[PDB]
């Protein structure tokens, strides 16, 4: 009966490949860019808001980056509401781990079971996989500032920078190619910038069309999300613009 | 026996949700609704297009409330709105109130109902809601807020907007139009102005809907003794008022 | 019931009784009391009847099954844990059981383990289980020693055995005999107590208690 | 193919992945037994993929229980839990009744499994391996059995199954007869193993096993079974 | 056919099942088994077929009680399953009623348990047909059951390859056998020649025929080997 | 406060001779101090020449004995046929009372037949299983006052060959199946004498390798 | 049921030469109160079954249902059910005493004594008897409560063995049968003078006696009666 | 809820789904495994085409399941976490239950059976991931290697690799590991492995990931430092070669 209309989601290509993981790979490309990079001192998240209208509240506008607990952030790449769910999730999960043990999650610890989630729903269920691709900053008291990425395949990866969503490529290769070991926390913000700006699809890289975020550190780590001046400041600041 | 336990929703190899896409356009073909945020309030109004004149249009609610302090508005397919605010609804008294005692603010709502919408696109055996909804909401700590909710289970901040077959139109108008000193009854004339551009018949009060999230009505209330409980924000228009606010545009 | 298991020099000994009662009236004197769950794992009872041989020979099939998995004996820890487990999930359920396990593995050695429905698990040298489980442990630790020979060890659980069965008036019958070393157990006879009593009377010059 | 159900019938009347399976069998290992009134034998093709690998993990024979043996032919992967069932089958039968289980009441009892697939609880697929269970009952005597992913078993006094089945049944057909011994049935084992193996068939890609009233189920071996390639070897010298 | 063969749950444009068909079909590609009672005794004479000549005759003849038994044709581990359920069902009556289970009952709940697989989505419906001999508190009873949910009760009847041969014999032998009451050396014989009525290039043997009788007074018994050498 | 146990009396008496069983039983069904039936048999014929007695609460005995009966029409039906030993019978048994082991059957088990061997057998249960293989074994009310009667007339104890100065225990043999006719009748009387669930009517069952026969005598109906 | 509450008193019955008889008064009581008069507790099932019924009415009147639901579901697609494939007694206690032994396992009992009398298709006498415990016995002569410790002595002058059946008269049985509820109507505050008496003869079929009454009762004695020892007047 | 069956027997006697993960396995970076006297050796590829990742949080191919046994995967990354924390679990249940450590063969052969399962159960896809497993029994000094395949099936192999260019790697072992004289010592076993590797991974040392694991609970995965080190040496035997040749 109802066999004619399963799509059979978690199936294998001829070539040991996953269809549905593959089309989510190209809508998350099809997305906003979204660039993390650690330094020694800090960790910096940049996103690019692909909805774009001067109607948008960008003030109570929270679409690329999210907060998981005190000490983890996470840029999306991809449908938004599935991202939100498996944030709701992960926050969920940070808290249950912090009542077991009465510290804070590891970093990784989080990561991996959101991946496990990912895989699960792309080898059981009949359900499609989530659309959405993350980065995660975090800072945690074993390996210090952590920069990790996660696909709908359920793999995640390390980074000392990264980036996810539309024209990765060139902005991997500019990152490379910019990249230092040594650098600071303000060098990666201007990296970010600098990378966001010329790999942007849009005119010129504006406040309006931007999140940020830094992970910075006394013993105590600030997590600071940026607010529209803050970034246009930091945009004029950075010669990506001038006013 | 529901043997579709099965996504309905999958990914199209060219990286596209084709149910999200169809219901989008499901939308498109809606009738005009469209929400203005003010200084001092939110309105949301839309277009009563009704299927017969021998049918009382008084009798369904295009506009319909969520919340003493957050209402609702749409466009799309009518009986998937009505499924939704009743789910809206109950899910604000479970989620919220029976935990904190007091009603959520508009973005959590927001977010309930959007999670419930975003489940239709991912569960098995079902399709995406064939509806968008404009939500303007009243809360203590931000103040009054607009928002927009998609068939995708995504919902965007406005400081106004529109949806539905006039949609493109009635954006440039509001964009041109708005500004971020507009008092209450600014932003319903705004908004009479865009309704009138986007229909072609009639239009008077009994031709269209208009609520607003204003002030708090304490004559509304039902019930006098405790100072800390006020009248609801929410309040929709009466055709009189409407009438009269028609007659000087 | 009066069950008794050592290690010494020449492997271990065990000795059971064999009298089951329901109350003052003497069920049985015909009871086996070891049960004999492979040419190399010996189980005594002590308690309940049903109760101990059910789970016994269940715990023979569950060894048989490790056995033909693992292509390799089960281990004397091993065995005596998976009885360990099954009576801790039957905990409070109304199981009333001692046994002791007794085996000799290359890996462990000859190994004796204590096992109660309480879900006590213990690995012990000397042990003794039933309601005369006070005389036997008494003319044990009394006449015990590692360096015993084979025919004194098997005499010494015989007469520990044989005090239980005169003292305590619910242990009786005849007693069980087994010897385990490297290559099993053996069985070394089945000895009524009445005559018995007699014979050790007569060739120790003890209990002299009784008129005879 | 996959636009119909997992239990649908050919309009000839067979269960499809029956029949595939019964397929996937024929492109599956050799493995031959024969049965005598002095005891069974079962020998297997081990297969190795390469010289690397240790030709000792090819456990494609199989013990049930001390009187019931099995060997393998197919996917070998799916054949882990039929064996466990067996075991399990057999030991409770042993726990519930202070006896061991018939050959045959054991063989019936793992085709039961067989068809138990489709969408209480169904496996996807049926199995992909078929059997040869070999063993000793006082009712019976000796039995070999024949056991199918089609739930169907039969009694043979030799089968061969996976690959080349048909010229060794053919020639099993041949060369058996009531009164075969044990060492005659050991060499006539070997040599269909040799004749119908590509590799020249040592004491490293074949194993040979034995089911006898006195000592149960014993796989042989390497150093038994080369003296008997050995002894096949002159036997078929001097022929 | 095409379109319309997939299921059990889905009809032909004209309204036929097809896999039923299928499943019947399996049946006509197996073994010949023939069934003839009397007002006394009942016989089923079945050819048991084997795969070559080293293996053994799988078996065709299954007791459910000890006063009722079939014949099978067709797939065996559904035979197994139905004579399991129906072994079942005897139980259960002489436990809680302290009765024998009547034929005409037994074949009303085999016909409902097939239909429970010829209407439903997922599984597949049974793929054997039966013949059940038994004697209850009405005497003698033949039934033919196939597995589309149809059980009929005969004097006589056949089913498997060439089935047509015996059950023309059964035609034309009617008025003889049904009078064959408290004989049954001649029922039996009379069941052998219904049973080779239906034979090409073949011959009866002790290793091929299996036999089952029932009757008054005689409870289910089945004759394999050297029992039914007497007959061939 | 509803009892679901109850005492129905009654007793029973196993022996096993050289090539013969033999399970006695009276047939009193009572309750309390009132008759119910003087005929009720609780001896029964379970095939495979295998005699069964379940003595004591009446619906769990006729349960027990039921469901041992579906276990041996149901081991013929999956093993051919094959003929159910008197030890696995034993088994099968253990394994049913012990299913309720936490709401027993409150009957004392007791079967009885031939061994592979071909030798006379008998074995006794208590109430949740624990089963052992013996020679002779009362069971249910009068069970105490025979038991030890059978402990010295069939297994001669304290009988001591006569002279010996105590020493030469009375020679253990097998004994007739008339003599152990004559020593069940004697202990049913004696237990129809002393207790008073016990009486009206005595019926034993005799197996032997030819099949199960039937002898009914008399008892007192005071 | 934990406890009974409306309840029936003795059910009295016993085999003759051609059949059996049972009886049952008319009474339910509600305690000590005789609240119900006019209360039939032989259930006539068949023409050749009669099922006596005493204990909690409320689960006399589920068998009651239970006997109806099974004559029904025997009438299924049974073109015999009126001849050789009709319920028998046996039939009707195996099922009766099937169900009082699992509601007795299941600590939810059935609260009754029944006594299934009847005759089979071959004229044998079938009288059987099972309560809430699943107890099953069979006797010449059954009762239940009072009736077991009364009835039965004086049933049992009649037939003390099978061989004293064939003896046995109707007459003979349902005299006794009387006899018996007068005794029970003399000595059981339990009790009703109006009772029902069912014949099932292997001949004549089923005969069933309603609004009987004890006649014959012995009073004038009780005129003699002073005191309760030394008084005189 | 969804048991829609996934691997089924195709016409030809072949379960595709099964055959497709197999090739999933082949797309993965490659992983090998030799067997010396007295260590086993686990090598791995690193993906060259990434050069910003930070190797000190990036899982690494080569995943301890208990103290004393590793297992490294070719092919999905997340079906192997999948694999790699059930063995865990079942090593600590063993553990728990038998108060005796896991062998080698069980810890595989419980992989195998969950393969196996994945093979033959409705709703679910095969693991797309092949599986070397290592270490030695305890209290045993006996070197024990392994692999476990998507489709159930696991085997030991005194030398074995897996993934992409398997079929160079294999090759280079079949030739160069004489069964009569497996390496001695360590070094010669992690030398052969870094040769066996670098037949494929044309890159270097960086992309070469090593571990070592011996008797009694002893696992160590060697540093980029002394990978470089054995690549160098191979390197000047190379070229040892090339010039004796002159
Ligand atoms: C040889 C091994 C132990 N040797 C004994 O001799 C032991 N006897 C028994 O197990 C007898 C066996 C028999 N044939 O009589 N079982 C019963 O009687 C039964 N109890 C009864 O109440 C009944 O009958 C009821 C009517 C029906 C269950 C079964 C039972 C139930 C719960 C128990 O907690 C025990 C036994 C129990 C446990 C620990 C020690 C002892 C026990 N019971 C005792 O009597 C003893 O104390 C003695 O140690
Ligand atoms: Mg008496």
């Amino acid at each position: 009966g109802s066999r004619r209309y399963d799509s059979r989601t978690t199936i294998f290509s001829p070539e040991g490949r996953l269809y549905q993981v593959e089309y989510a790979l190209e809508s998350i490309s099809h997305a906003g860019t979204a660039i993390g990079i650690m330094a020694s001192d800090g960790i910096v998240l940049a996103a690019e808001r692909k909805v774009t209208s001067t109607l948008l509240e960008q003030d109570t506008s929270t679409e690329k980056l999210y907060k998981l607990n005190d000490k983890i952030a996470v840029a999306v790449a991809g449908l938004t509401a599935d991202a939100e769910i498996l944030i709701n999730t992960a926050r969920i999960h940070a808290q249950n781990y912090l009542k077991t043990y009465n510290e804070d999650i590891p970093v990784e610890i989080l990561v991996r079971r959101l991946s496990d989630i990912k895989q699960g729903y792309t080898q059981h269920g009949g359900l499609r996989p989530f659309g959405v691709s993350f980065i995660y900053a975090g800072y945690d008291d074993r390996y210090g500032y952590q920069l990790y990425t996660s696909n709908p395949s359920g793999n995640y990866t390390g980074w000392k920078a990264i980036s996810v969503g539309a024209n990765t490529s060139a902005a991997q290769t500019l990152l490379q190619m910019d990249y230092k070991d040594d650098m600071k926390v303000d060098d990666a913000i201007e990296l970010a910038l600098k990378t966001l700006s010329k790999t942007t699809d849009s005119s010129a890289l504006t406040y309006d069309r931007l999140e940020f975020a830094t992970i910075r550190k006394d013993g105590e780590v600030y997590q600071k999300i940026f607010k529209p001046q803050e970034i246009k400041d930091i945009l004029v600041k950075t010669g990506i613009t001038k006013k | 026996t529901d043997r579709y336990s099965f996504s309905l929703t999958t990914f199209s190899p060219s990286g596209k949700l084709g149910q999200i896409d169809y219901a989008l356009t499901a939308v498109k073909q809606g009738v005009t609704s469209l929400g203005i945020k003010a200084t001092n309030g939110v309105v949301i109004a839309t277009e009563k297009k009704s299927s017969s004149p021998l049918a009382m249009s008084e009798t369904l609610s295009k506009v319909s409330l969520l919340t003493p302090d957050i209402g609702a508005v749409y466009s799309g397919m009518g009986p998937d709105y009505r499924v939704l605010v009743d789910k809206s609804r109950k899910v604000a008294h479970t989620s919220y109130k029976r935990i904190y005692g007091e009603y959520p603010p508009t973005k959590l709502l927001v977010s309930e109902v959007a999670k419930i919408m975003q489940e239709a696109t991912q569960s098995g055996g079902v399709r995406p809601f064939g509806v968008s909804l404009l939500i303007a909401g009243h809360d203590e700590f931000n103040g009054f807020s607009l928002y927009q909710v998609d068939p995708s289970g995504s919902y965007f901040p406005w400081k106004a907007t529109a949806i539905g077959k006039g949609s493109v139109a009635a954006k440039t108008f509001l964009e041109k139009r708005w500004n971020d000193e507009l008092e209450l009854e600014d932003a319903i004339h705004i908004a009479l102005l865009t309704l009138k551009e986007s229909v072609e018949g009639e239009f008077n009060g009994d031709t269209i809907e208009l609520a607003i999230i204003g002030d708090e009505n304490p004559d509304l209330l039902g019930y006098t003794g405790i100072p800390t409980d006020k009248g609801p924000r929410f309040r929709k228009l009466t055709s009189q008022e409407i009438n009269d606010r028609l007659e000087a545009l | 019931t009066t069950t008794l298991a050592f290690r010494f020099q020449g492997g271990i000994i065990v000795a059971v009784d064999s009298r089951a009662t329901a109350g003052n009236w003497v069920a049985s004197q015909t009871v086996k009391k070891v049960i004999e769950i492979n040419p190399f794992l010996l189980g005594t009872m002590a308690g309940g009847a049903a109760d101990c041989q059910f789970w016994e020979t269940w715990l023979g099939s569950q060894c048989r099954l490790h056995e033909l998995r693992e292509k390799e004996r089960i281990s004397v820890a091993a065995a005596s844990k998976i009885l360990s487990n099954l009576v801790y999930q039957y905990k409070g359920a109304g199981l009333s059981m001692g046994t002791m396990i007794c085996g000799y593995t290359r890996k462990e050695g000859p190994t004796i383990y204590y096992v109660d429905s309480d879900g006590t698990r213990l690995k012990g040298d000397i042990f003794c289980v039933g309601s005369g489980q006070t005389f036997a442990y008494g003319v044990l630790d009394s006449n015990y020693k590692w360096d015993l020979s084979v025919e004194d060890a098997l005499y010494l659980g015989k007469r520990s055995i044989l005090a239980a069965a005169h003292r305590d008036a619910y242990s009786g019958g005849s007693v069980n005999l087994y010897h385990v070393t490297e290559d099993g157990w053996i069985y070394h006879g089945n000895h009524d107590v009445g005559e018995l009593f007699w014979k050790v009377k007569e060739e120790e010059g003890s209990f002299n208690n009784v008129i005879g | 193919e996959y636009d119909r159900g997992v239990s649908t019938f050919s309009p000839e009347g067979r269960l499809f992945q029956v029949e595939y399976s019964l397929e996937a069998i024929k492109l599956g290992s050799t493995a031959i037994g024969i049965a005598t009134k002095e005891g069974v034998v079962l020998g297997v093709e081990k297969r190795a993929t390469s010289p690397l690998l240790e030709s000792d993990s090819i456990e494609k024979i199989v013990e049930i229980d001390r009187h019931i043996g099995c060997a393998m032919s197919g996917l070998t992967a799916d054949a882990r839990s039929m064996i466990e069932h067996a075991r399990t089958a057999a030991v409770t039968h042993n726990l519930y009744y202070d006896e061991d289980i018939n050959v045959e009441s054991l063989t019936q009892s793992v085709c039961d499994l067989a068809l138990r697939f489709g969408e209480e609880r169904l496996m996807s697929r049926p199995f992909g391996v078929a059997l040869l269970i070999a063993g000793h009952d006082a009712d019976d005597g000796y039995q070999l059995f024949h056991a199918e992913p089609s739930g169907t078993f039969y009694r043979y006094n030799a089968k061969a199954i996976g690959s080349g089945s048909e010229g060794a049944q053919a020639e099993l057909l041949n060369e058996w007869h009531s009164s075969l011994t044990l060492k005659e049935a050991e060499l006539l084992v070997l040599k269909i193993l040799k004749q119908v193996m590509e590799e020249k068939l040592d004491e490293n890609n074949a194993q040979l096993s034995c089911i006898t009233k006195q000592d149960g189920f014993k796989i042989y071996d390497n150093e038994k079974t080369a003296e008997l390639i050995k002894e096949l070897k002159e036997k078929e010298a001097a022929e | 056919r095409n379109n319309y063969d997939g299921d059990t749950v889905t009809f032909s444009p004209t309204g036929r099942l097809f896999q039923v068909e299928y499943a019947l079909e399996a049946i006509k590609q197996g073994s010949v088994t023939v069934g003839l009672r009397s007002n006394t005794h009942a016989v089923l004479v079945a050819l048991k077929r084997n795969a070559d000549e080293l293996s053994s005759y799988q078996k065709k003849i299954i007791k459910c009680d000890e006063h009722m038994g079939l014949s099978l044709a067709g797939l065996a581990p559904d035979a197994r399953v139905l004579s399991n359920y129906l072994r079942q069902q005897c139980n259960y009556s002489s436990l809680v009623f302290n009765r024998k289970l009547a034929v005409e009952r037994a074949g009303h709940l085999l016909c409902d348990k097939a239909q429970k697989n010829t209407q439903s989505y997922g599984g597949r419906p049974y793929g054997v047909g039966l013949l059940i001999i038994g004697y209850d508190k009405s005497g003698a009873h033949l039934l033919e059951f196939q597995p589309s949910g149809n059980v009929t009760e005969l004097y006589g009847t056949a089913i498997g390859a060439r089935s047509q041969g015996a059950k023309t014999y059964l035609e034309r032998t009617l008025d003889t056998f049904i009078k064959i009451d408290g004989n049954p050396d001649e029922l039996i014989k009379a069941g052998v020649e219904a049973i080779s009525q239906s034979l090409r290039d073949e011959s009866l043997t002790v290793d091929n025929l299996s036999i089952a009788i029932v009757g008054k007074d005689t409870p289910f018994t089945i004759y394999d080997g050297e029992a039914v050498a007497k007959y061939i | 406060q509803f009892n679901p146990y109850g005492d129905n009396g009654g007793t029973i008496l196993g022996i096993a001779g050289e090539d013969f069983a033999v399970l006695a039983g009276d047939t009193r069904n009572i309750t309390d101090y009132s008759i119910n039936s003087r005929y009720e048999p609780k001896v029964f014929d379970c095939g495979d020449n295998i005699v069964m007695s379940a003595n004591g609460f009446a619906a769990d005995g006729d349960a027990l004995v039921k469901r041992f009966k579906n276990s041996v029409k149901w081991y013929h039906f999956d093993h051919n046929d094959k003929k159910l030993s008197i030890n696995s019978a034993a088994r099968n048994i253990q394994h049913l009372l012990y299913g309720k082991r936490f709401f027993p059957y409150y009957v004392h088990t007791i079967i009885a037949g031939l061994d592979e061997d071909g030798k006379g057998a008998v074995y006794s249960f208590d109430p949740v299983g624990s089963y052992e293989r013996e020679q002779c074994r009362a069971g249910g009310a009068a069970a105490s006052l025979i038991m030890p009667f059978l402990d010295n007339q069939v297994n001669f104890k304290n009988q001591y060959e006569p002279g010996t100065n105590g020493k030469v225990k009375k020679p253990l043999k097998y004994l007739s199946v008339e003599e152990v006719i004559k020593l069940v009748r004697d202990s049913f009387t004696s237990a129809t004498e002393r207790h008073i669930q016990v009486g009206d009517g005595l019926e034993i069952l005799i197996v032997t390798k030819d099949g199960v026969r039937k002898e009914f005598y008399e008892l007192k109906r005071d | 049921t934990q406890q009974p509450i409306v309840t029936g008193t003795s059910v009295i019955s016993m085999k003759y030469d051609n059949g059996v008889i049972i009886a049952a008064d008319n009474l339910g009581s509600y305690g000590s109160l005789l609240r119900f008069n006019g209360v039939e507790r032989l259930i006539p099932v068949g023409d050749n079954t009669v099922v006596g019924i005493s204990g909690d009415i409320s689960d006399m009147q589920h068998i009651e249902r239970l006997l109806k639901d099974l004559v029904t579901e025997n009438a299924y697609d049974n073109p015999l059910a009126d001849a050789e494939e009709a319920l028998e007694p046996s039939y009707i206690f195996e099922y009766l005493a099937t169900v009082m032994y699992q509601r007795r396992s299941k600590m939810n009992p059935l609260w009754n004594a029944i006594i299934v009398a009847g005759v089979q298709s071959n004229g044998d006498q079938f009288l059987r008897y099972v309560n809430l415990l699943g107890v099953t016995y069979s006797s010449p002569t059954l009762a239940t409560g009072f009736g077991a410790h009364m009835a039965n002595p004086l049933l049992r002058k009649v037939v003390d063995r099978e061989s004293d059946i064939p003896k046995t008269t109707v007459q003979v049985a349902e005299e006794a049968i009387v006899n018996a509820m007068r005794v029970l109507y003399y000595r059981d505050a339990r009790s009703s003078r109006n009772f029902s008496l069912a014949i099932i003869d292997k001949n004549t079929g089923l005969t069933f006696k309603k609004n009987l009454q004890v006649e014959n009762m012995k009073w004038d004695f009780a005129k003699d009666i002073k005191g309760y020892g030394t008084q005189k007047i | 809820g969804y048991d829609r069956a996934l691997s089924i027997f195709s016409p030809d006697g072949h379960i595709f789904q099964v055959e497709y993960a197999l090739e999933a396995v082949k797309r993965g970076t490659c992983a090998v495994g030799v067997k010396g006297k007295n260590c086993v050796v686990l090598g791995c590829e690193r993906r060259s085409t990434l050069k910003l990742q930070d190797t000190r949080i990036t899982p690494s191919k080569v995943s301890k399941i208990d103290s004393h046994v590793v297992l490294s995967f070719s092919g999905l990354n997340a079906d192997s976490r999948i694999l790699i924390e059930k063995a865990r679990v079942e090593a600590q249940s063993h553990r728990l239950t038998l108060e005796d450590p896991v062998t080698v063969e069980y810890l595989t052969r419980y992989v195998a059976g969950v393969q196996q399962r994945y093979t033959q159960s409705g709703g679910v896809r095969p693991f797309g991931v092949s599986t070397l497993i290592a270490g030695f029994d305890p209290r045993d000094d006996e070197p024990k290697l392994y692999q476990t395949e998507p489709s159930g099936i696991y085997s030991s192999w005194s030398a074995q690799t897996i993934g992409r260019n398997s079929k160079t790697v294999r090759e280079f072992l079949e030739k160069n590991y004489d069964r009569k004289e497996p390496p001695a010592t360590v070094e010669e076993c992690v030398k052969l492995t870094v040769r066996s590797l670098l037949e494929v991974v044309q890159t270097g040392a960086k992309n070469i990931e090593i571990t070592v694991v011996k008797p009694d609970s002893d696992i160590v995965a060697l540093s980029s430092e002394e990978i470089n080190q054995y690549v160098t040496q191979i390197e000047q035997e190379k070229q040892e070669q090339q010039e004796q040749d002159k």
